[PDB]
RNA sequence: CGACUCUUAGCGGUGGAUCACUCGGCUCGUGCGUCGAUGAAGAACGCAGCUAGCUGCGAGAAUUAAUGUGAAUUGCAGGACACAUUGAUCAUCGACACUUCGAACGCACUUGCGGCCCCGGGUUCCUCCCGGGGCUACGCCUGUCUGAGCGUCGCU
RNA sequence: ACAAAGCAUCGCGAAGGCCCGCGGCGGGUGUUGACGCGAUGUGAUUUCUGCCCAGUGCUCUGAAUGUCAAAGUGAAGAAAUUCAAUGAAGCGCGGGUAAACGGCGGGAGUAACUAUGACUCUCUUAAGGUAGCCAAAUGCCUCGUCAUCUAAUUAGUGACGCGCAUGAAUGGAUGAACGAGAUUCCCACUGUCCCUACCUACUAUCCAGCGAAACCACAGCCAAGGGAACGGGCUUGGCGGAAUCAGCGGGGAAAGAAGACCCUGUUGAGCUUGACUCUAGUCUGGCACGGUGAAGAGACAUGUUUUUUCACUGACCCGGUGAGG
RNA sequence: GGUGGAGCCGCCGCAGGUGCAGAUCUUGGUGGUAGUAGCAAAUAUUCAAACGAGAACUUUGAAGGCCGAAGUGGAGAAGGG
RNA sequence: UACCCACCCGACCCGUCUUGAAACACGGACCAAGGAGUCUAACACGUGCGCGAGUCGGGGGCUCGCACGAAAGCCGCCGUG
RNA sequence: UAAGGCUAAAUACCGGCACGAGACCGAUAGUCAACAAGUACCGUAAGGGAAAGUUGAAAAGAACUUUGAAGAGAGAGUUCA
RNA sequence: CGCGACCUCAGAUCAGACGUGGCGACCCGCUGAAUUUAAGCAUAUUAGUCAGCGGAGGAGAAGAAACUAACCAGGAUUCCCUCAGUAACGGCGAGUGAACAGGGAAGAGCCCAGCGCCGAAUCCCCGCCCCGCGGCGGGGCGCGGGACAUGUGGCGUACGGAA
């Protein structure tokens, strides 16, 4: 928006750190069922919850 | 022109983030939430969509106080005492 | 089936009166010693005109005879009032244009406007743009007076209440034809949303009781009971005659 | 009396429930005063009420309220039953003198509904198939 | 639709029975909740007619 | 024997049926029957050496002390520890702690404005200014103080 | 089509008109006051606006001997009660009103060709269509009749008018300017046409690359016959040669949509009113809050009741102000 | 017979959510159509070099061109994050 | 008998509503898995069994923490009904 | 004997804490959810709302040689497979 | 034109407390339909049900007769079997539809006001000490307050009670 509130900026701060992939050693822990993040977002498709 | 042409002049928003719900439900013109009902003192639950009711009731959050109230009772609700030292 | 326009002028909220730029109520300076015994003074400041009214208003400056200050009013200007004139008020005032008196004092046939229907209500009757009210005859005891209004009806009024002398300024506003639909929209755009009025015969029978038909005809007598329910009560309301 | 609040005559449905004007309220006017009295002062506990005077348009009831947590009530027995949390808002559940009369209970051939606990638990016991384990 | 010499059979299921059906699978466990009380009360008032006054 | 087409079979794909499992449900019993202005339910934002999600937690933040337990934790590091040590870890949990919203509470929801007290710097209360702590919501009870009334009087 | 200026009616002096609201001493018009507000009708200008108040409305200081409830009063009974008198609004009765809804007819004879009929007879009604206008966007018969325009015209324009079924603010007649409004004719123009031709760009076409969908019982050459009364298959004939490319619109009663028509259903909705049953609202009476003082009167009785009228101000109501004489 | 890698059936009785071709059935899968329809709105590309396993499509140079300042140019609002 | 092929004769595509369907009537590309007369109560008749002018069965009661038990057994309760 | 008041026990519990069981279902079944499920995702919003279990016993999860730009292969090896 | 009682009534960031919200299976007040059934439908029915709203508890409500009965009489409430799909309701149609007694589970009863008696015999909050303190209390001492005579405490409440 470039004219943001503070609550709005925090919301984007959290959604922008959830985006990264899974650390590759996680795939090594004992009881795993996780391969790819599957909870990623891409600003062109699935716009934010706004 | 009621579609694909009017779906274009849609810049401004009716709802935003409610400070009590956390949902993108707060009506800005009306200044009430509309999922809990914000300036009203009581939450808008309903006996009238049980599926929406069980989406946010006790247990669906953290219960970060209630979850230890069940712990104390189970043992006796005592306080101001410490187990016997070594 | 629907709720007919005219039923809707009550809820307001669109059919509501358009009053941002209006200069303020056109009142008549409530009473005290000065009105009830003496003849308080005051001078005219200006003749500013308000939107939505054909009569010009006048900011008349008295000075409050109790605290050092300057009360300012808005009188519906009598025709002849000019800037700088001295307007005198009260019981002991003398009878000339722009002086407010109690109708009990002035003789019969006097031509007054901005009259009060009950004592003290600060001016209610005969104040439109070119109207006046003639005083008819007195009645010393029972303190009442008979007064003819612009409608031609005659009303018995208590002799106490006051009224400025003269006629309301701006006479003949109805004489020049509006002459184009623009000047009408442009005219009510200062009063309220009652314009272009659609005749009922053009609406479908769900919107207005005079509707429907394979010709644009009314269908039932256009005169209607005064004891009607809201929604039927449309057309000639409780007409006693009907025709030129 | 009462006036059925529908946004005109406008009671949709069969002409039996068509009524708006003439119907009356189930509770009494006294049990409305006790309610409004204890609804204001949520700390205090309604005890009982009587009549004082009336108008064509008003009825003045007057209500005895008690502070459940003042030591002149907590310590003296025979009045500490109001402290126990069972009695919060007696007049909201219809437990005062006036409120109970609307519930229509008593003993005898007159009060046959409400022969369980109350008018609701009456038929809760009649409209129940008692499907036994053994039939 | 009646057929050929039955009864008239006004059965009361028009209202809504499925909701307020009370099954009795407590029945044998209630026999036991009461039995302990019946015993626990007799042991509590030891010399006394267990049946009551 | 040309290719194509069809049927069948051998194998190979495509697909996920069947089958065998199951830290999950459903149903029925039993015991208990445990919220919140000392601030709940719910929501937000944070917190791991490498950590996104679930979970666990609250600037003392993948836990704190304590008590049992008694040598791990682990994907890789990395480590203290002396495993003759509250002693690694887990369980319990009764000591302590509890970011921001929220009945939410100084007024407002921008995250903005204040007031009143105190204690640091500033001052040498000199007022700001800067920093820090405690109050300041509505309703109502009992008491307390200050009052108002040509209300009833009394004394003057 | 609507709107529109304009014309016109209609209610209303504020405890008002219209109107909202579930409810308040609530709100809109209203920061208003008849040159204002609300409710309709027609639709500039010009020229006009004819008859009808019987019908349905509306309305009227209108008689309410018509009826008519709750209470109220009266009488019999032992009492539930029963029977009396009386009587509000609206209904019944009587006025007004058509720029309210709306209405505005049928027969014979009679003039010097014939015809037509000024003229004269009945009948009916509430008046019986006046000024105008017409085969018009209104005329069934209908390609009405005459003229004009054409070589030729169910078209157009102009006249004619017993007009199935025109016509006066449900407005009549006109009409400059204006119109992406409807027609007709003429000049100019033209590949609209006689009658087609060629040229250009992008396609389609072939190739590399990439690659869908609707649809599909099985399928796909015909004649005739029968047949659920129009076959691809069946009977009898005709015949049949792999795998395909560009086209093509005869056939698959091709696809697309449990037909929008029609009929049924004891299935609905939207709207209407002289359907049935009700309702908000409003008019009127009773009872309650509801008092004080004054006169006076009738009816019954030999006090009661009805109370009519004029005052009062403490409830109640509205008005104003910074509650200032 | 084969592959498959952990459980299973016969008889006497009892109990069922018990047998599918079909419901424009539900869910999933896969064909024929078909390597087909298609990748045709705004005139336009070409040469050389570089990089590279690999160049009609990147990058640099050169040439031809269009947008033509009511822009395909230079900056903002809301919206996006 | 079942795989392929050959021949002679026979032979129209199933489901459905229908007086009548191969129908120029409708559903159906194909294949997997899912998928529709159930339970409760109340009658009625038939049938099997116990007892028989009687016969129960429920609710209670007496016997368990059930492993099998929330079973089985027993009770002037057994007749209050 | 009304117009005032208090009261344990048998009685009810598809929420909660903590358990136990089953002629129940067995991954299109059983709760929507055996998994990061009221999650992903849609809708402005009220709300809507999925799919998705199984290597082996132990990762012993294919070192090395080789072809290829690389994806993929050929040998080799691990394994009861 | 003052000072003083009391009665009304205000203001306190005054001393001390307390109420709101959540859950909502069961529970208690109120509100309250329409699909549906009747082969149509309007009464009826669905149904005092769904939704709406308020309020609680570990259970709630109810509860010690203004009862039942007609008997040689029973004896608070709640639940189960029964009464019984019966008495009654109903376009007497569709349909609706209790109770009493009897058996059993359980079993518990009690307080006021008033009328009176008693020197207000009473209660609250302060201040000092003694004990106790993680459900704030007891004991004593104070011309420390205040409530209360417009009525607190003891006996007493209909089964009778007081004297
Ligand atoms: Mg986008
Ligand atoms: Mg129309
Ligand atoms: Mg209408
Ligand atoms: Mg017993
Ligand atoms: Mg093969
Ligand atoms: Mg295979
Ligand atoms: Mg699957
Ligand atoms: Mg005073
Ligand atoms: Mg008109
Ligand atoms: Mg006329
Ligand atoms: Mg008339
Ligand atoms: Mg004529
Ligand atoms: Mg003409
Ligand atoms: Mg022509
Ligand atoms: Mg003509
Ligand atoms: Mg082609
Ligand atoms: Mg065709
Ligand atoms: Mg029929
Ligand atoms: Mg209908
Ligand atoms: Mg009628
Ligand atoms: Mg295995
Ligand atoms: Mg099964
Ligand atoms: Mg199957
Ligand atoms: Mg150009
Ligand atoms: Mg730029
Ligand atoms: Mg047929
Ligand atoms: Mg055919
Ligand atoms: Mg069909
Ligand atoms: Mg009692
Ligand atoms: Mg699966
Ligand atoms: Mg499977
Ligand atoms: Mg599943
Ligand atoms: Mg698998
Ligand atoms: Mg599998
Ligand atoms: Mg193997
Ligand atoms: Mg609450
Ligand atoms: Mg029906
Ligand atoms: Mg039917
Ligand atoms: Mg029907
Ligand atoms: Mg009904
Ligand atoms: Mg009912
Ligand atoms: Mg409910
Ligand atoms: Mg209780
Ligand atoms: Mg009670
Ligand atoms: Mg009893
Ligand atoms: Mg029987
Ligand atoms: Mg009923
Ligand atoms: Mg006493
Ligand atoms: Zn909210």
């Amino acid at each position: 928006s470039s004219h943001k509130t503070f609550r709005i900026k925090r919301f984007l701060a959290k959604k922008q750190k959830q985006n990264r992939p899974i650390p590759q050693w996680i795939r090594m822990k004992t009881g795993n069922k996780i391969r790819y993040n599957s909870k990623r977002r891409h600003w062109r498709r699935t716009k934010l919850g706004l | 022109t009621k579609g694909t042409s009017s779906f274009g002049k849609r810049r401004n928003k009716t709802h935003t983030l409610c400070r009590r719900c956390g949902s993108k439900a707060y009506h800005l013109q009306k200044s009430t939430c509309g999922k809990c009902g914000y300036p009203a003192k009581r939450k808008r639950k309903y006996n009238w969509s049980a599926k929406a009711k069980r989406r946010n009731t006790t247990g669906t959050g953290r219960m970060r106080h209630l979850k230890i109230v069940y712990r104390r009772f189970r043992h006796g609700f005592r306080e101001g005492i410490t187990p016997k030292p070594k | 089936g629907r709720v007919i326009r005219g039923q809707r002028k009550g809820a307001g909220s669109v059919f509501r009166a358009h009053v941002k730029h209006r200069k303020g109520a056109a009142r008549l300076r409530a009473v005290d010693f000065a009105e009830r015994h003496g003849y308080i003074k005051g001078i005219v400041k200006d003749i500013i005109h308000d939107p939505g009214r054909g009569a010009p208003l006048a900011k008349v400056v008295f000075r409050d005879p109790y605290r050092f200050k300057k009360r300012t009013e808005l009188f519906i200007a009598a025709e002849g009032i000019h800037t700088g004139q001295f307007v005198y008020c009260g019981k002991k005032a003398q009878l000339n244009i722009g002086n407010v008196l109690p109708v009990g004092t002035m003789p019969e046939g006097t031509i007054v406007c901005c009259l009060e229907e009950k004592p003290g209500d600060r001016g209610k009757l005969a104040r439109a743009s070119g109207n006046y009210a003639t005083v008819i005859s007195h009645n010393p005891e029972t303190k009442k007076t008979r007064v003819k209004l612009p409608s031609g009806s005659k009303k018995v009024i208590s002799s106490a209440n006051r009224a400025v002398v003269g006629v309301v300024a701006g006479g003949g506003r109805i004489d020049k034809p509006i002459l184009k639909a623009g000047r009408a929209y442009h005219k009510y755009k200062a009063k309220r949303n009652c314009w272009p009025r659609v005749r009922g015969v053009a609406m479908n029978p769900v919107e207005h009781p005079f509707g429907g038909g394979n010709h644009q005809h009314i269908g039932k007598p256009s005169t209607i009971r005064r004891d009607a329910p809201a929604g039927r009560k449309v057309g000639l309301i409780a007409a006693r005659r009907t025709g030129r | 009396g009462r006036k059925r609040p529908v946004p005109k005559g406008a009671t949709y449905g069969k002409p039996v429930h068509h009524g708006v004007n003439q119907l009356k309220f189930a509770r009494s006017l006294q049990s409305v005063a006790e309610e409004r009295a204890g609804r204001h002062c949520g700390a205090l506990r309604v005890l009982n009420s009587y009549w004082v005077g009336e108008d064509s348009t008003y009825k003045f009831f007057e209500v005895i309220l008690i502070d459940p947590f003042h030591k002149a009530i907590r310590r003296n027995p025979d009045t500490q039953w109001i402290t126990k949390p069972v009695h919060k808002h007696r007049e909201m559940r219809g437990l005062t003198s006036a409120g109970r009369k609307s519930r229509g209970l008593g003993k005898g051939h007159k009060f046959h509904h409400t022969i369980g606990g109350s008018r609701r638990a009456a038929w809760r016991r009649r409209n129940t198939l008692q499907l036994h384990r053994y039939r | 639709a009646p057929s050929r010499n039955g009864m008239i059979l006004k059965p009361h299921f028009h209202k809504d029975w499925q909701r307020r059906v009370a099954t009795w699978f407590n029945q044998p466990a209630r026999k036991i909740r009461r039995r302990k009380a019946r015993q626990a009360k007799a042991r509590r008032i030891a010399p006394r007619p267990a049946s009551g006054p």
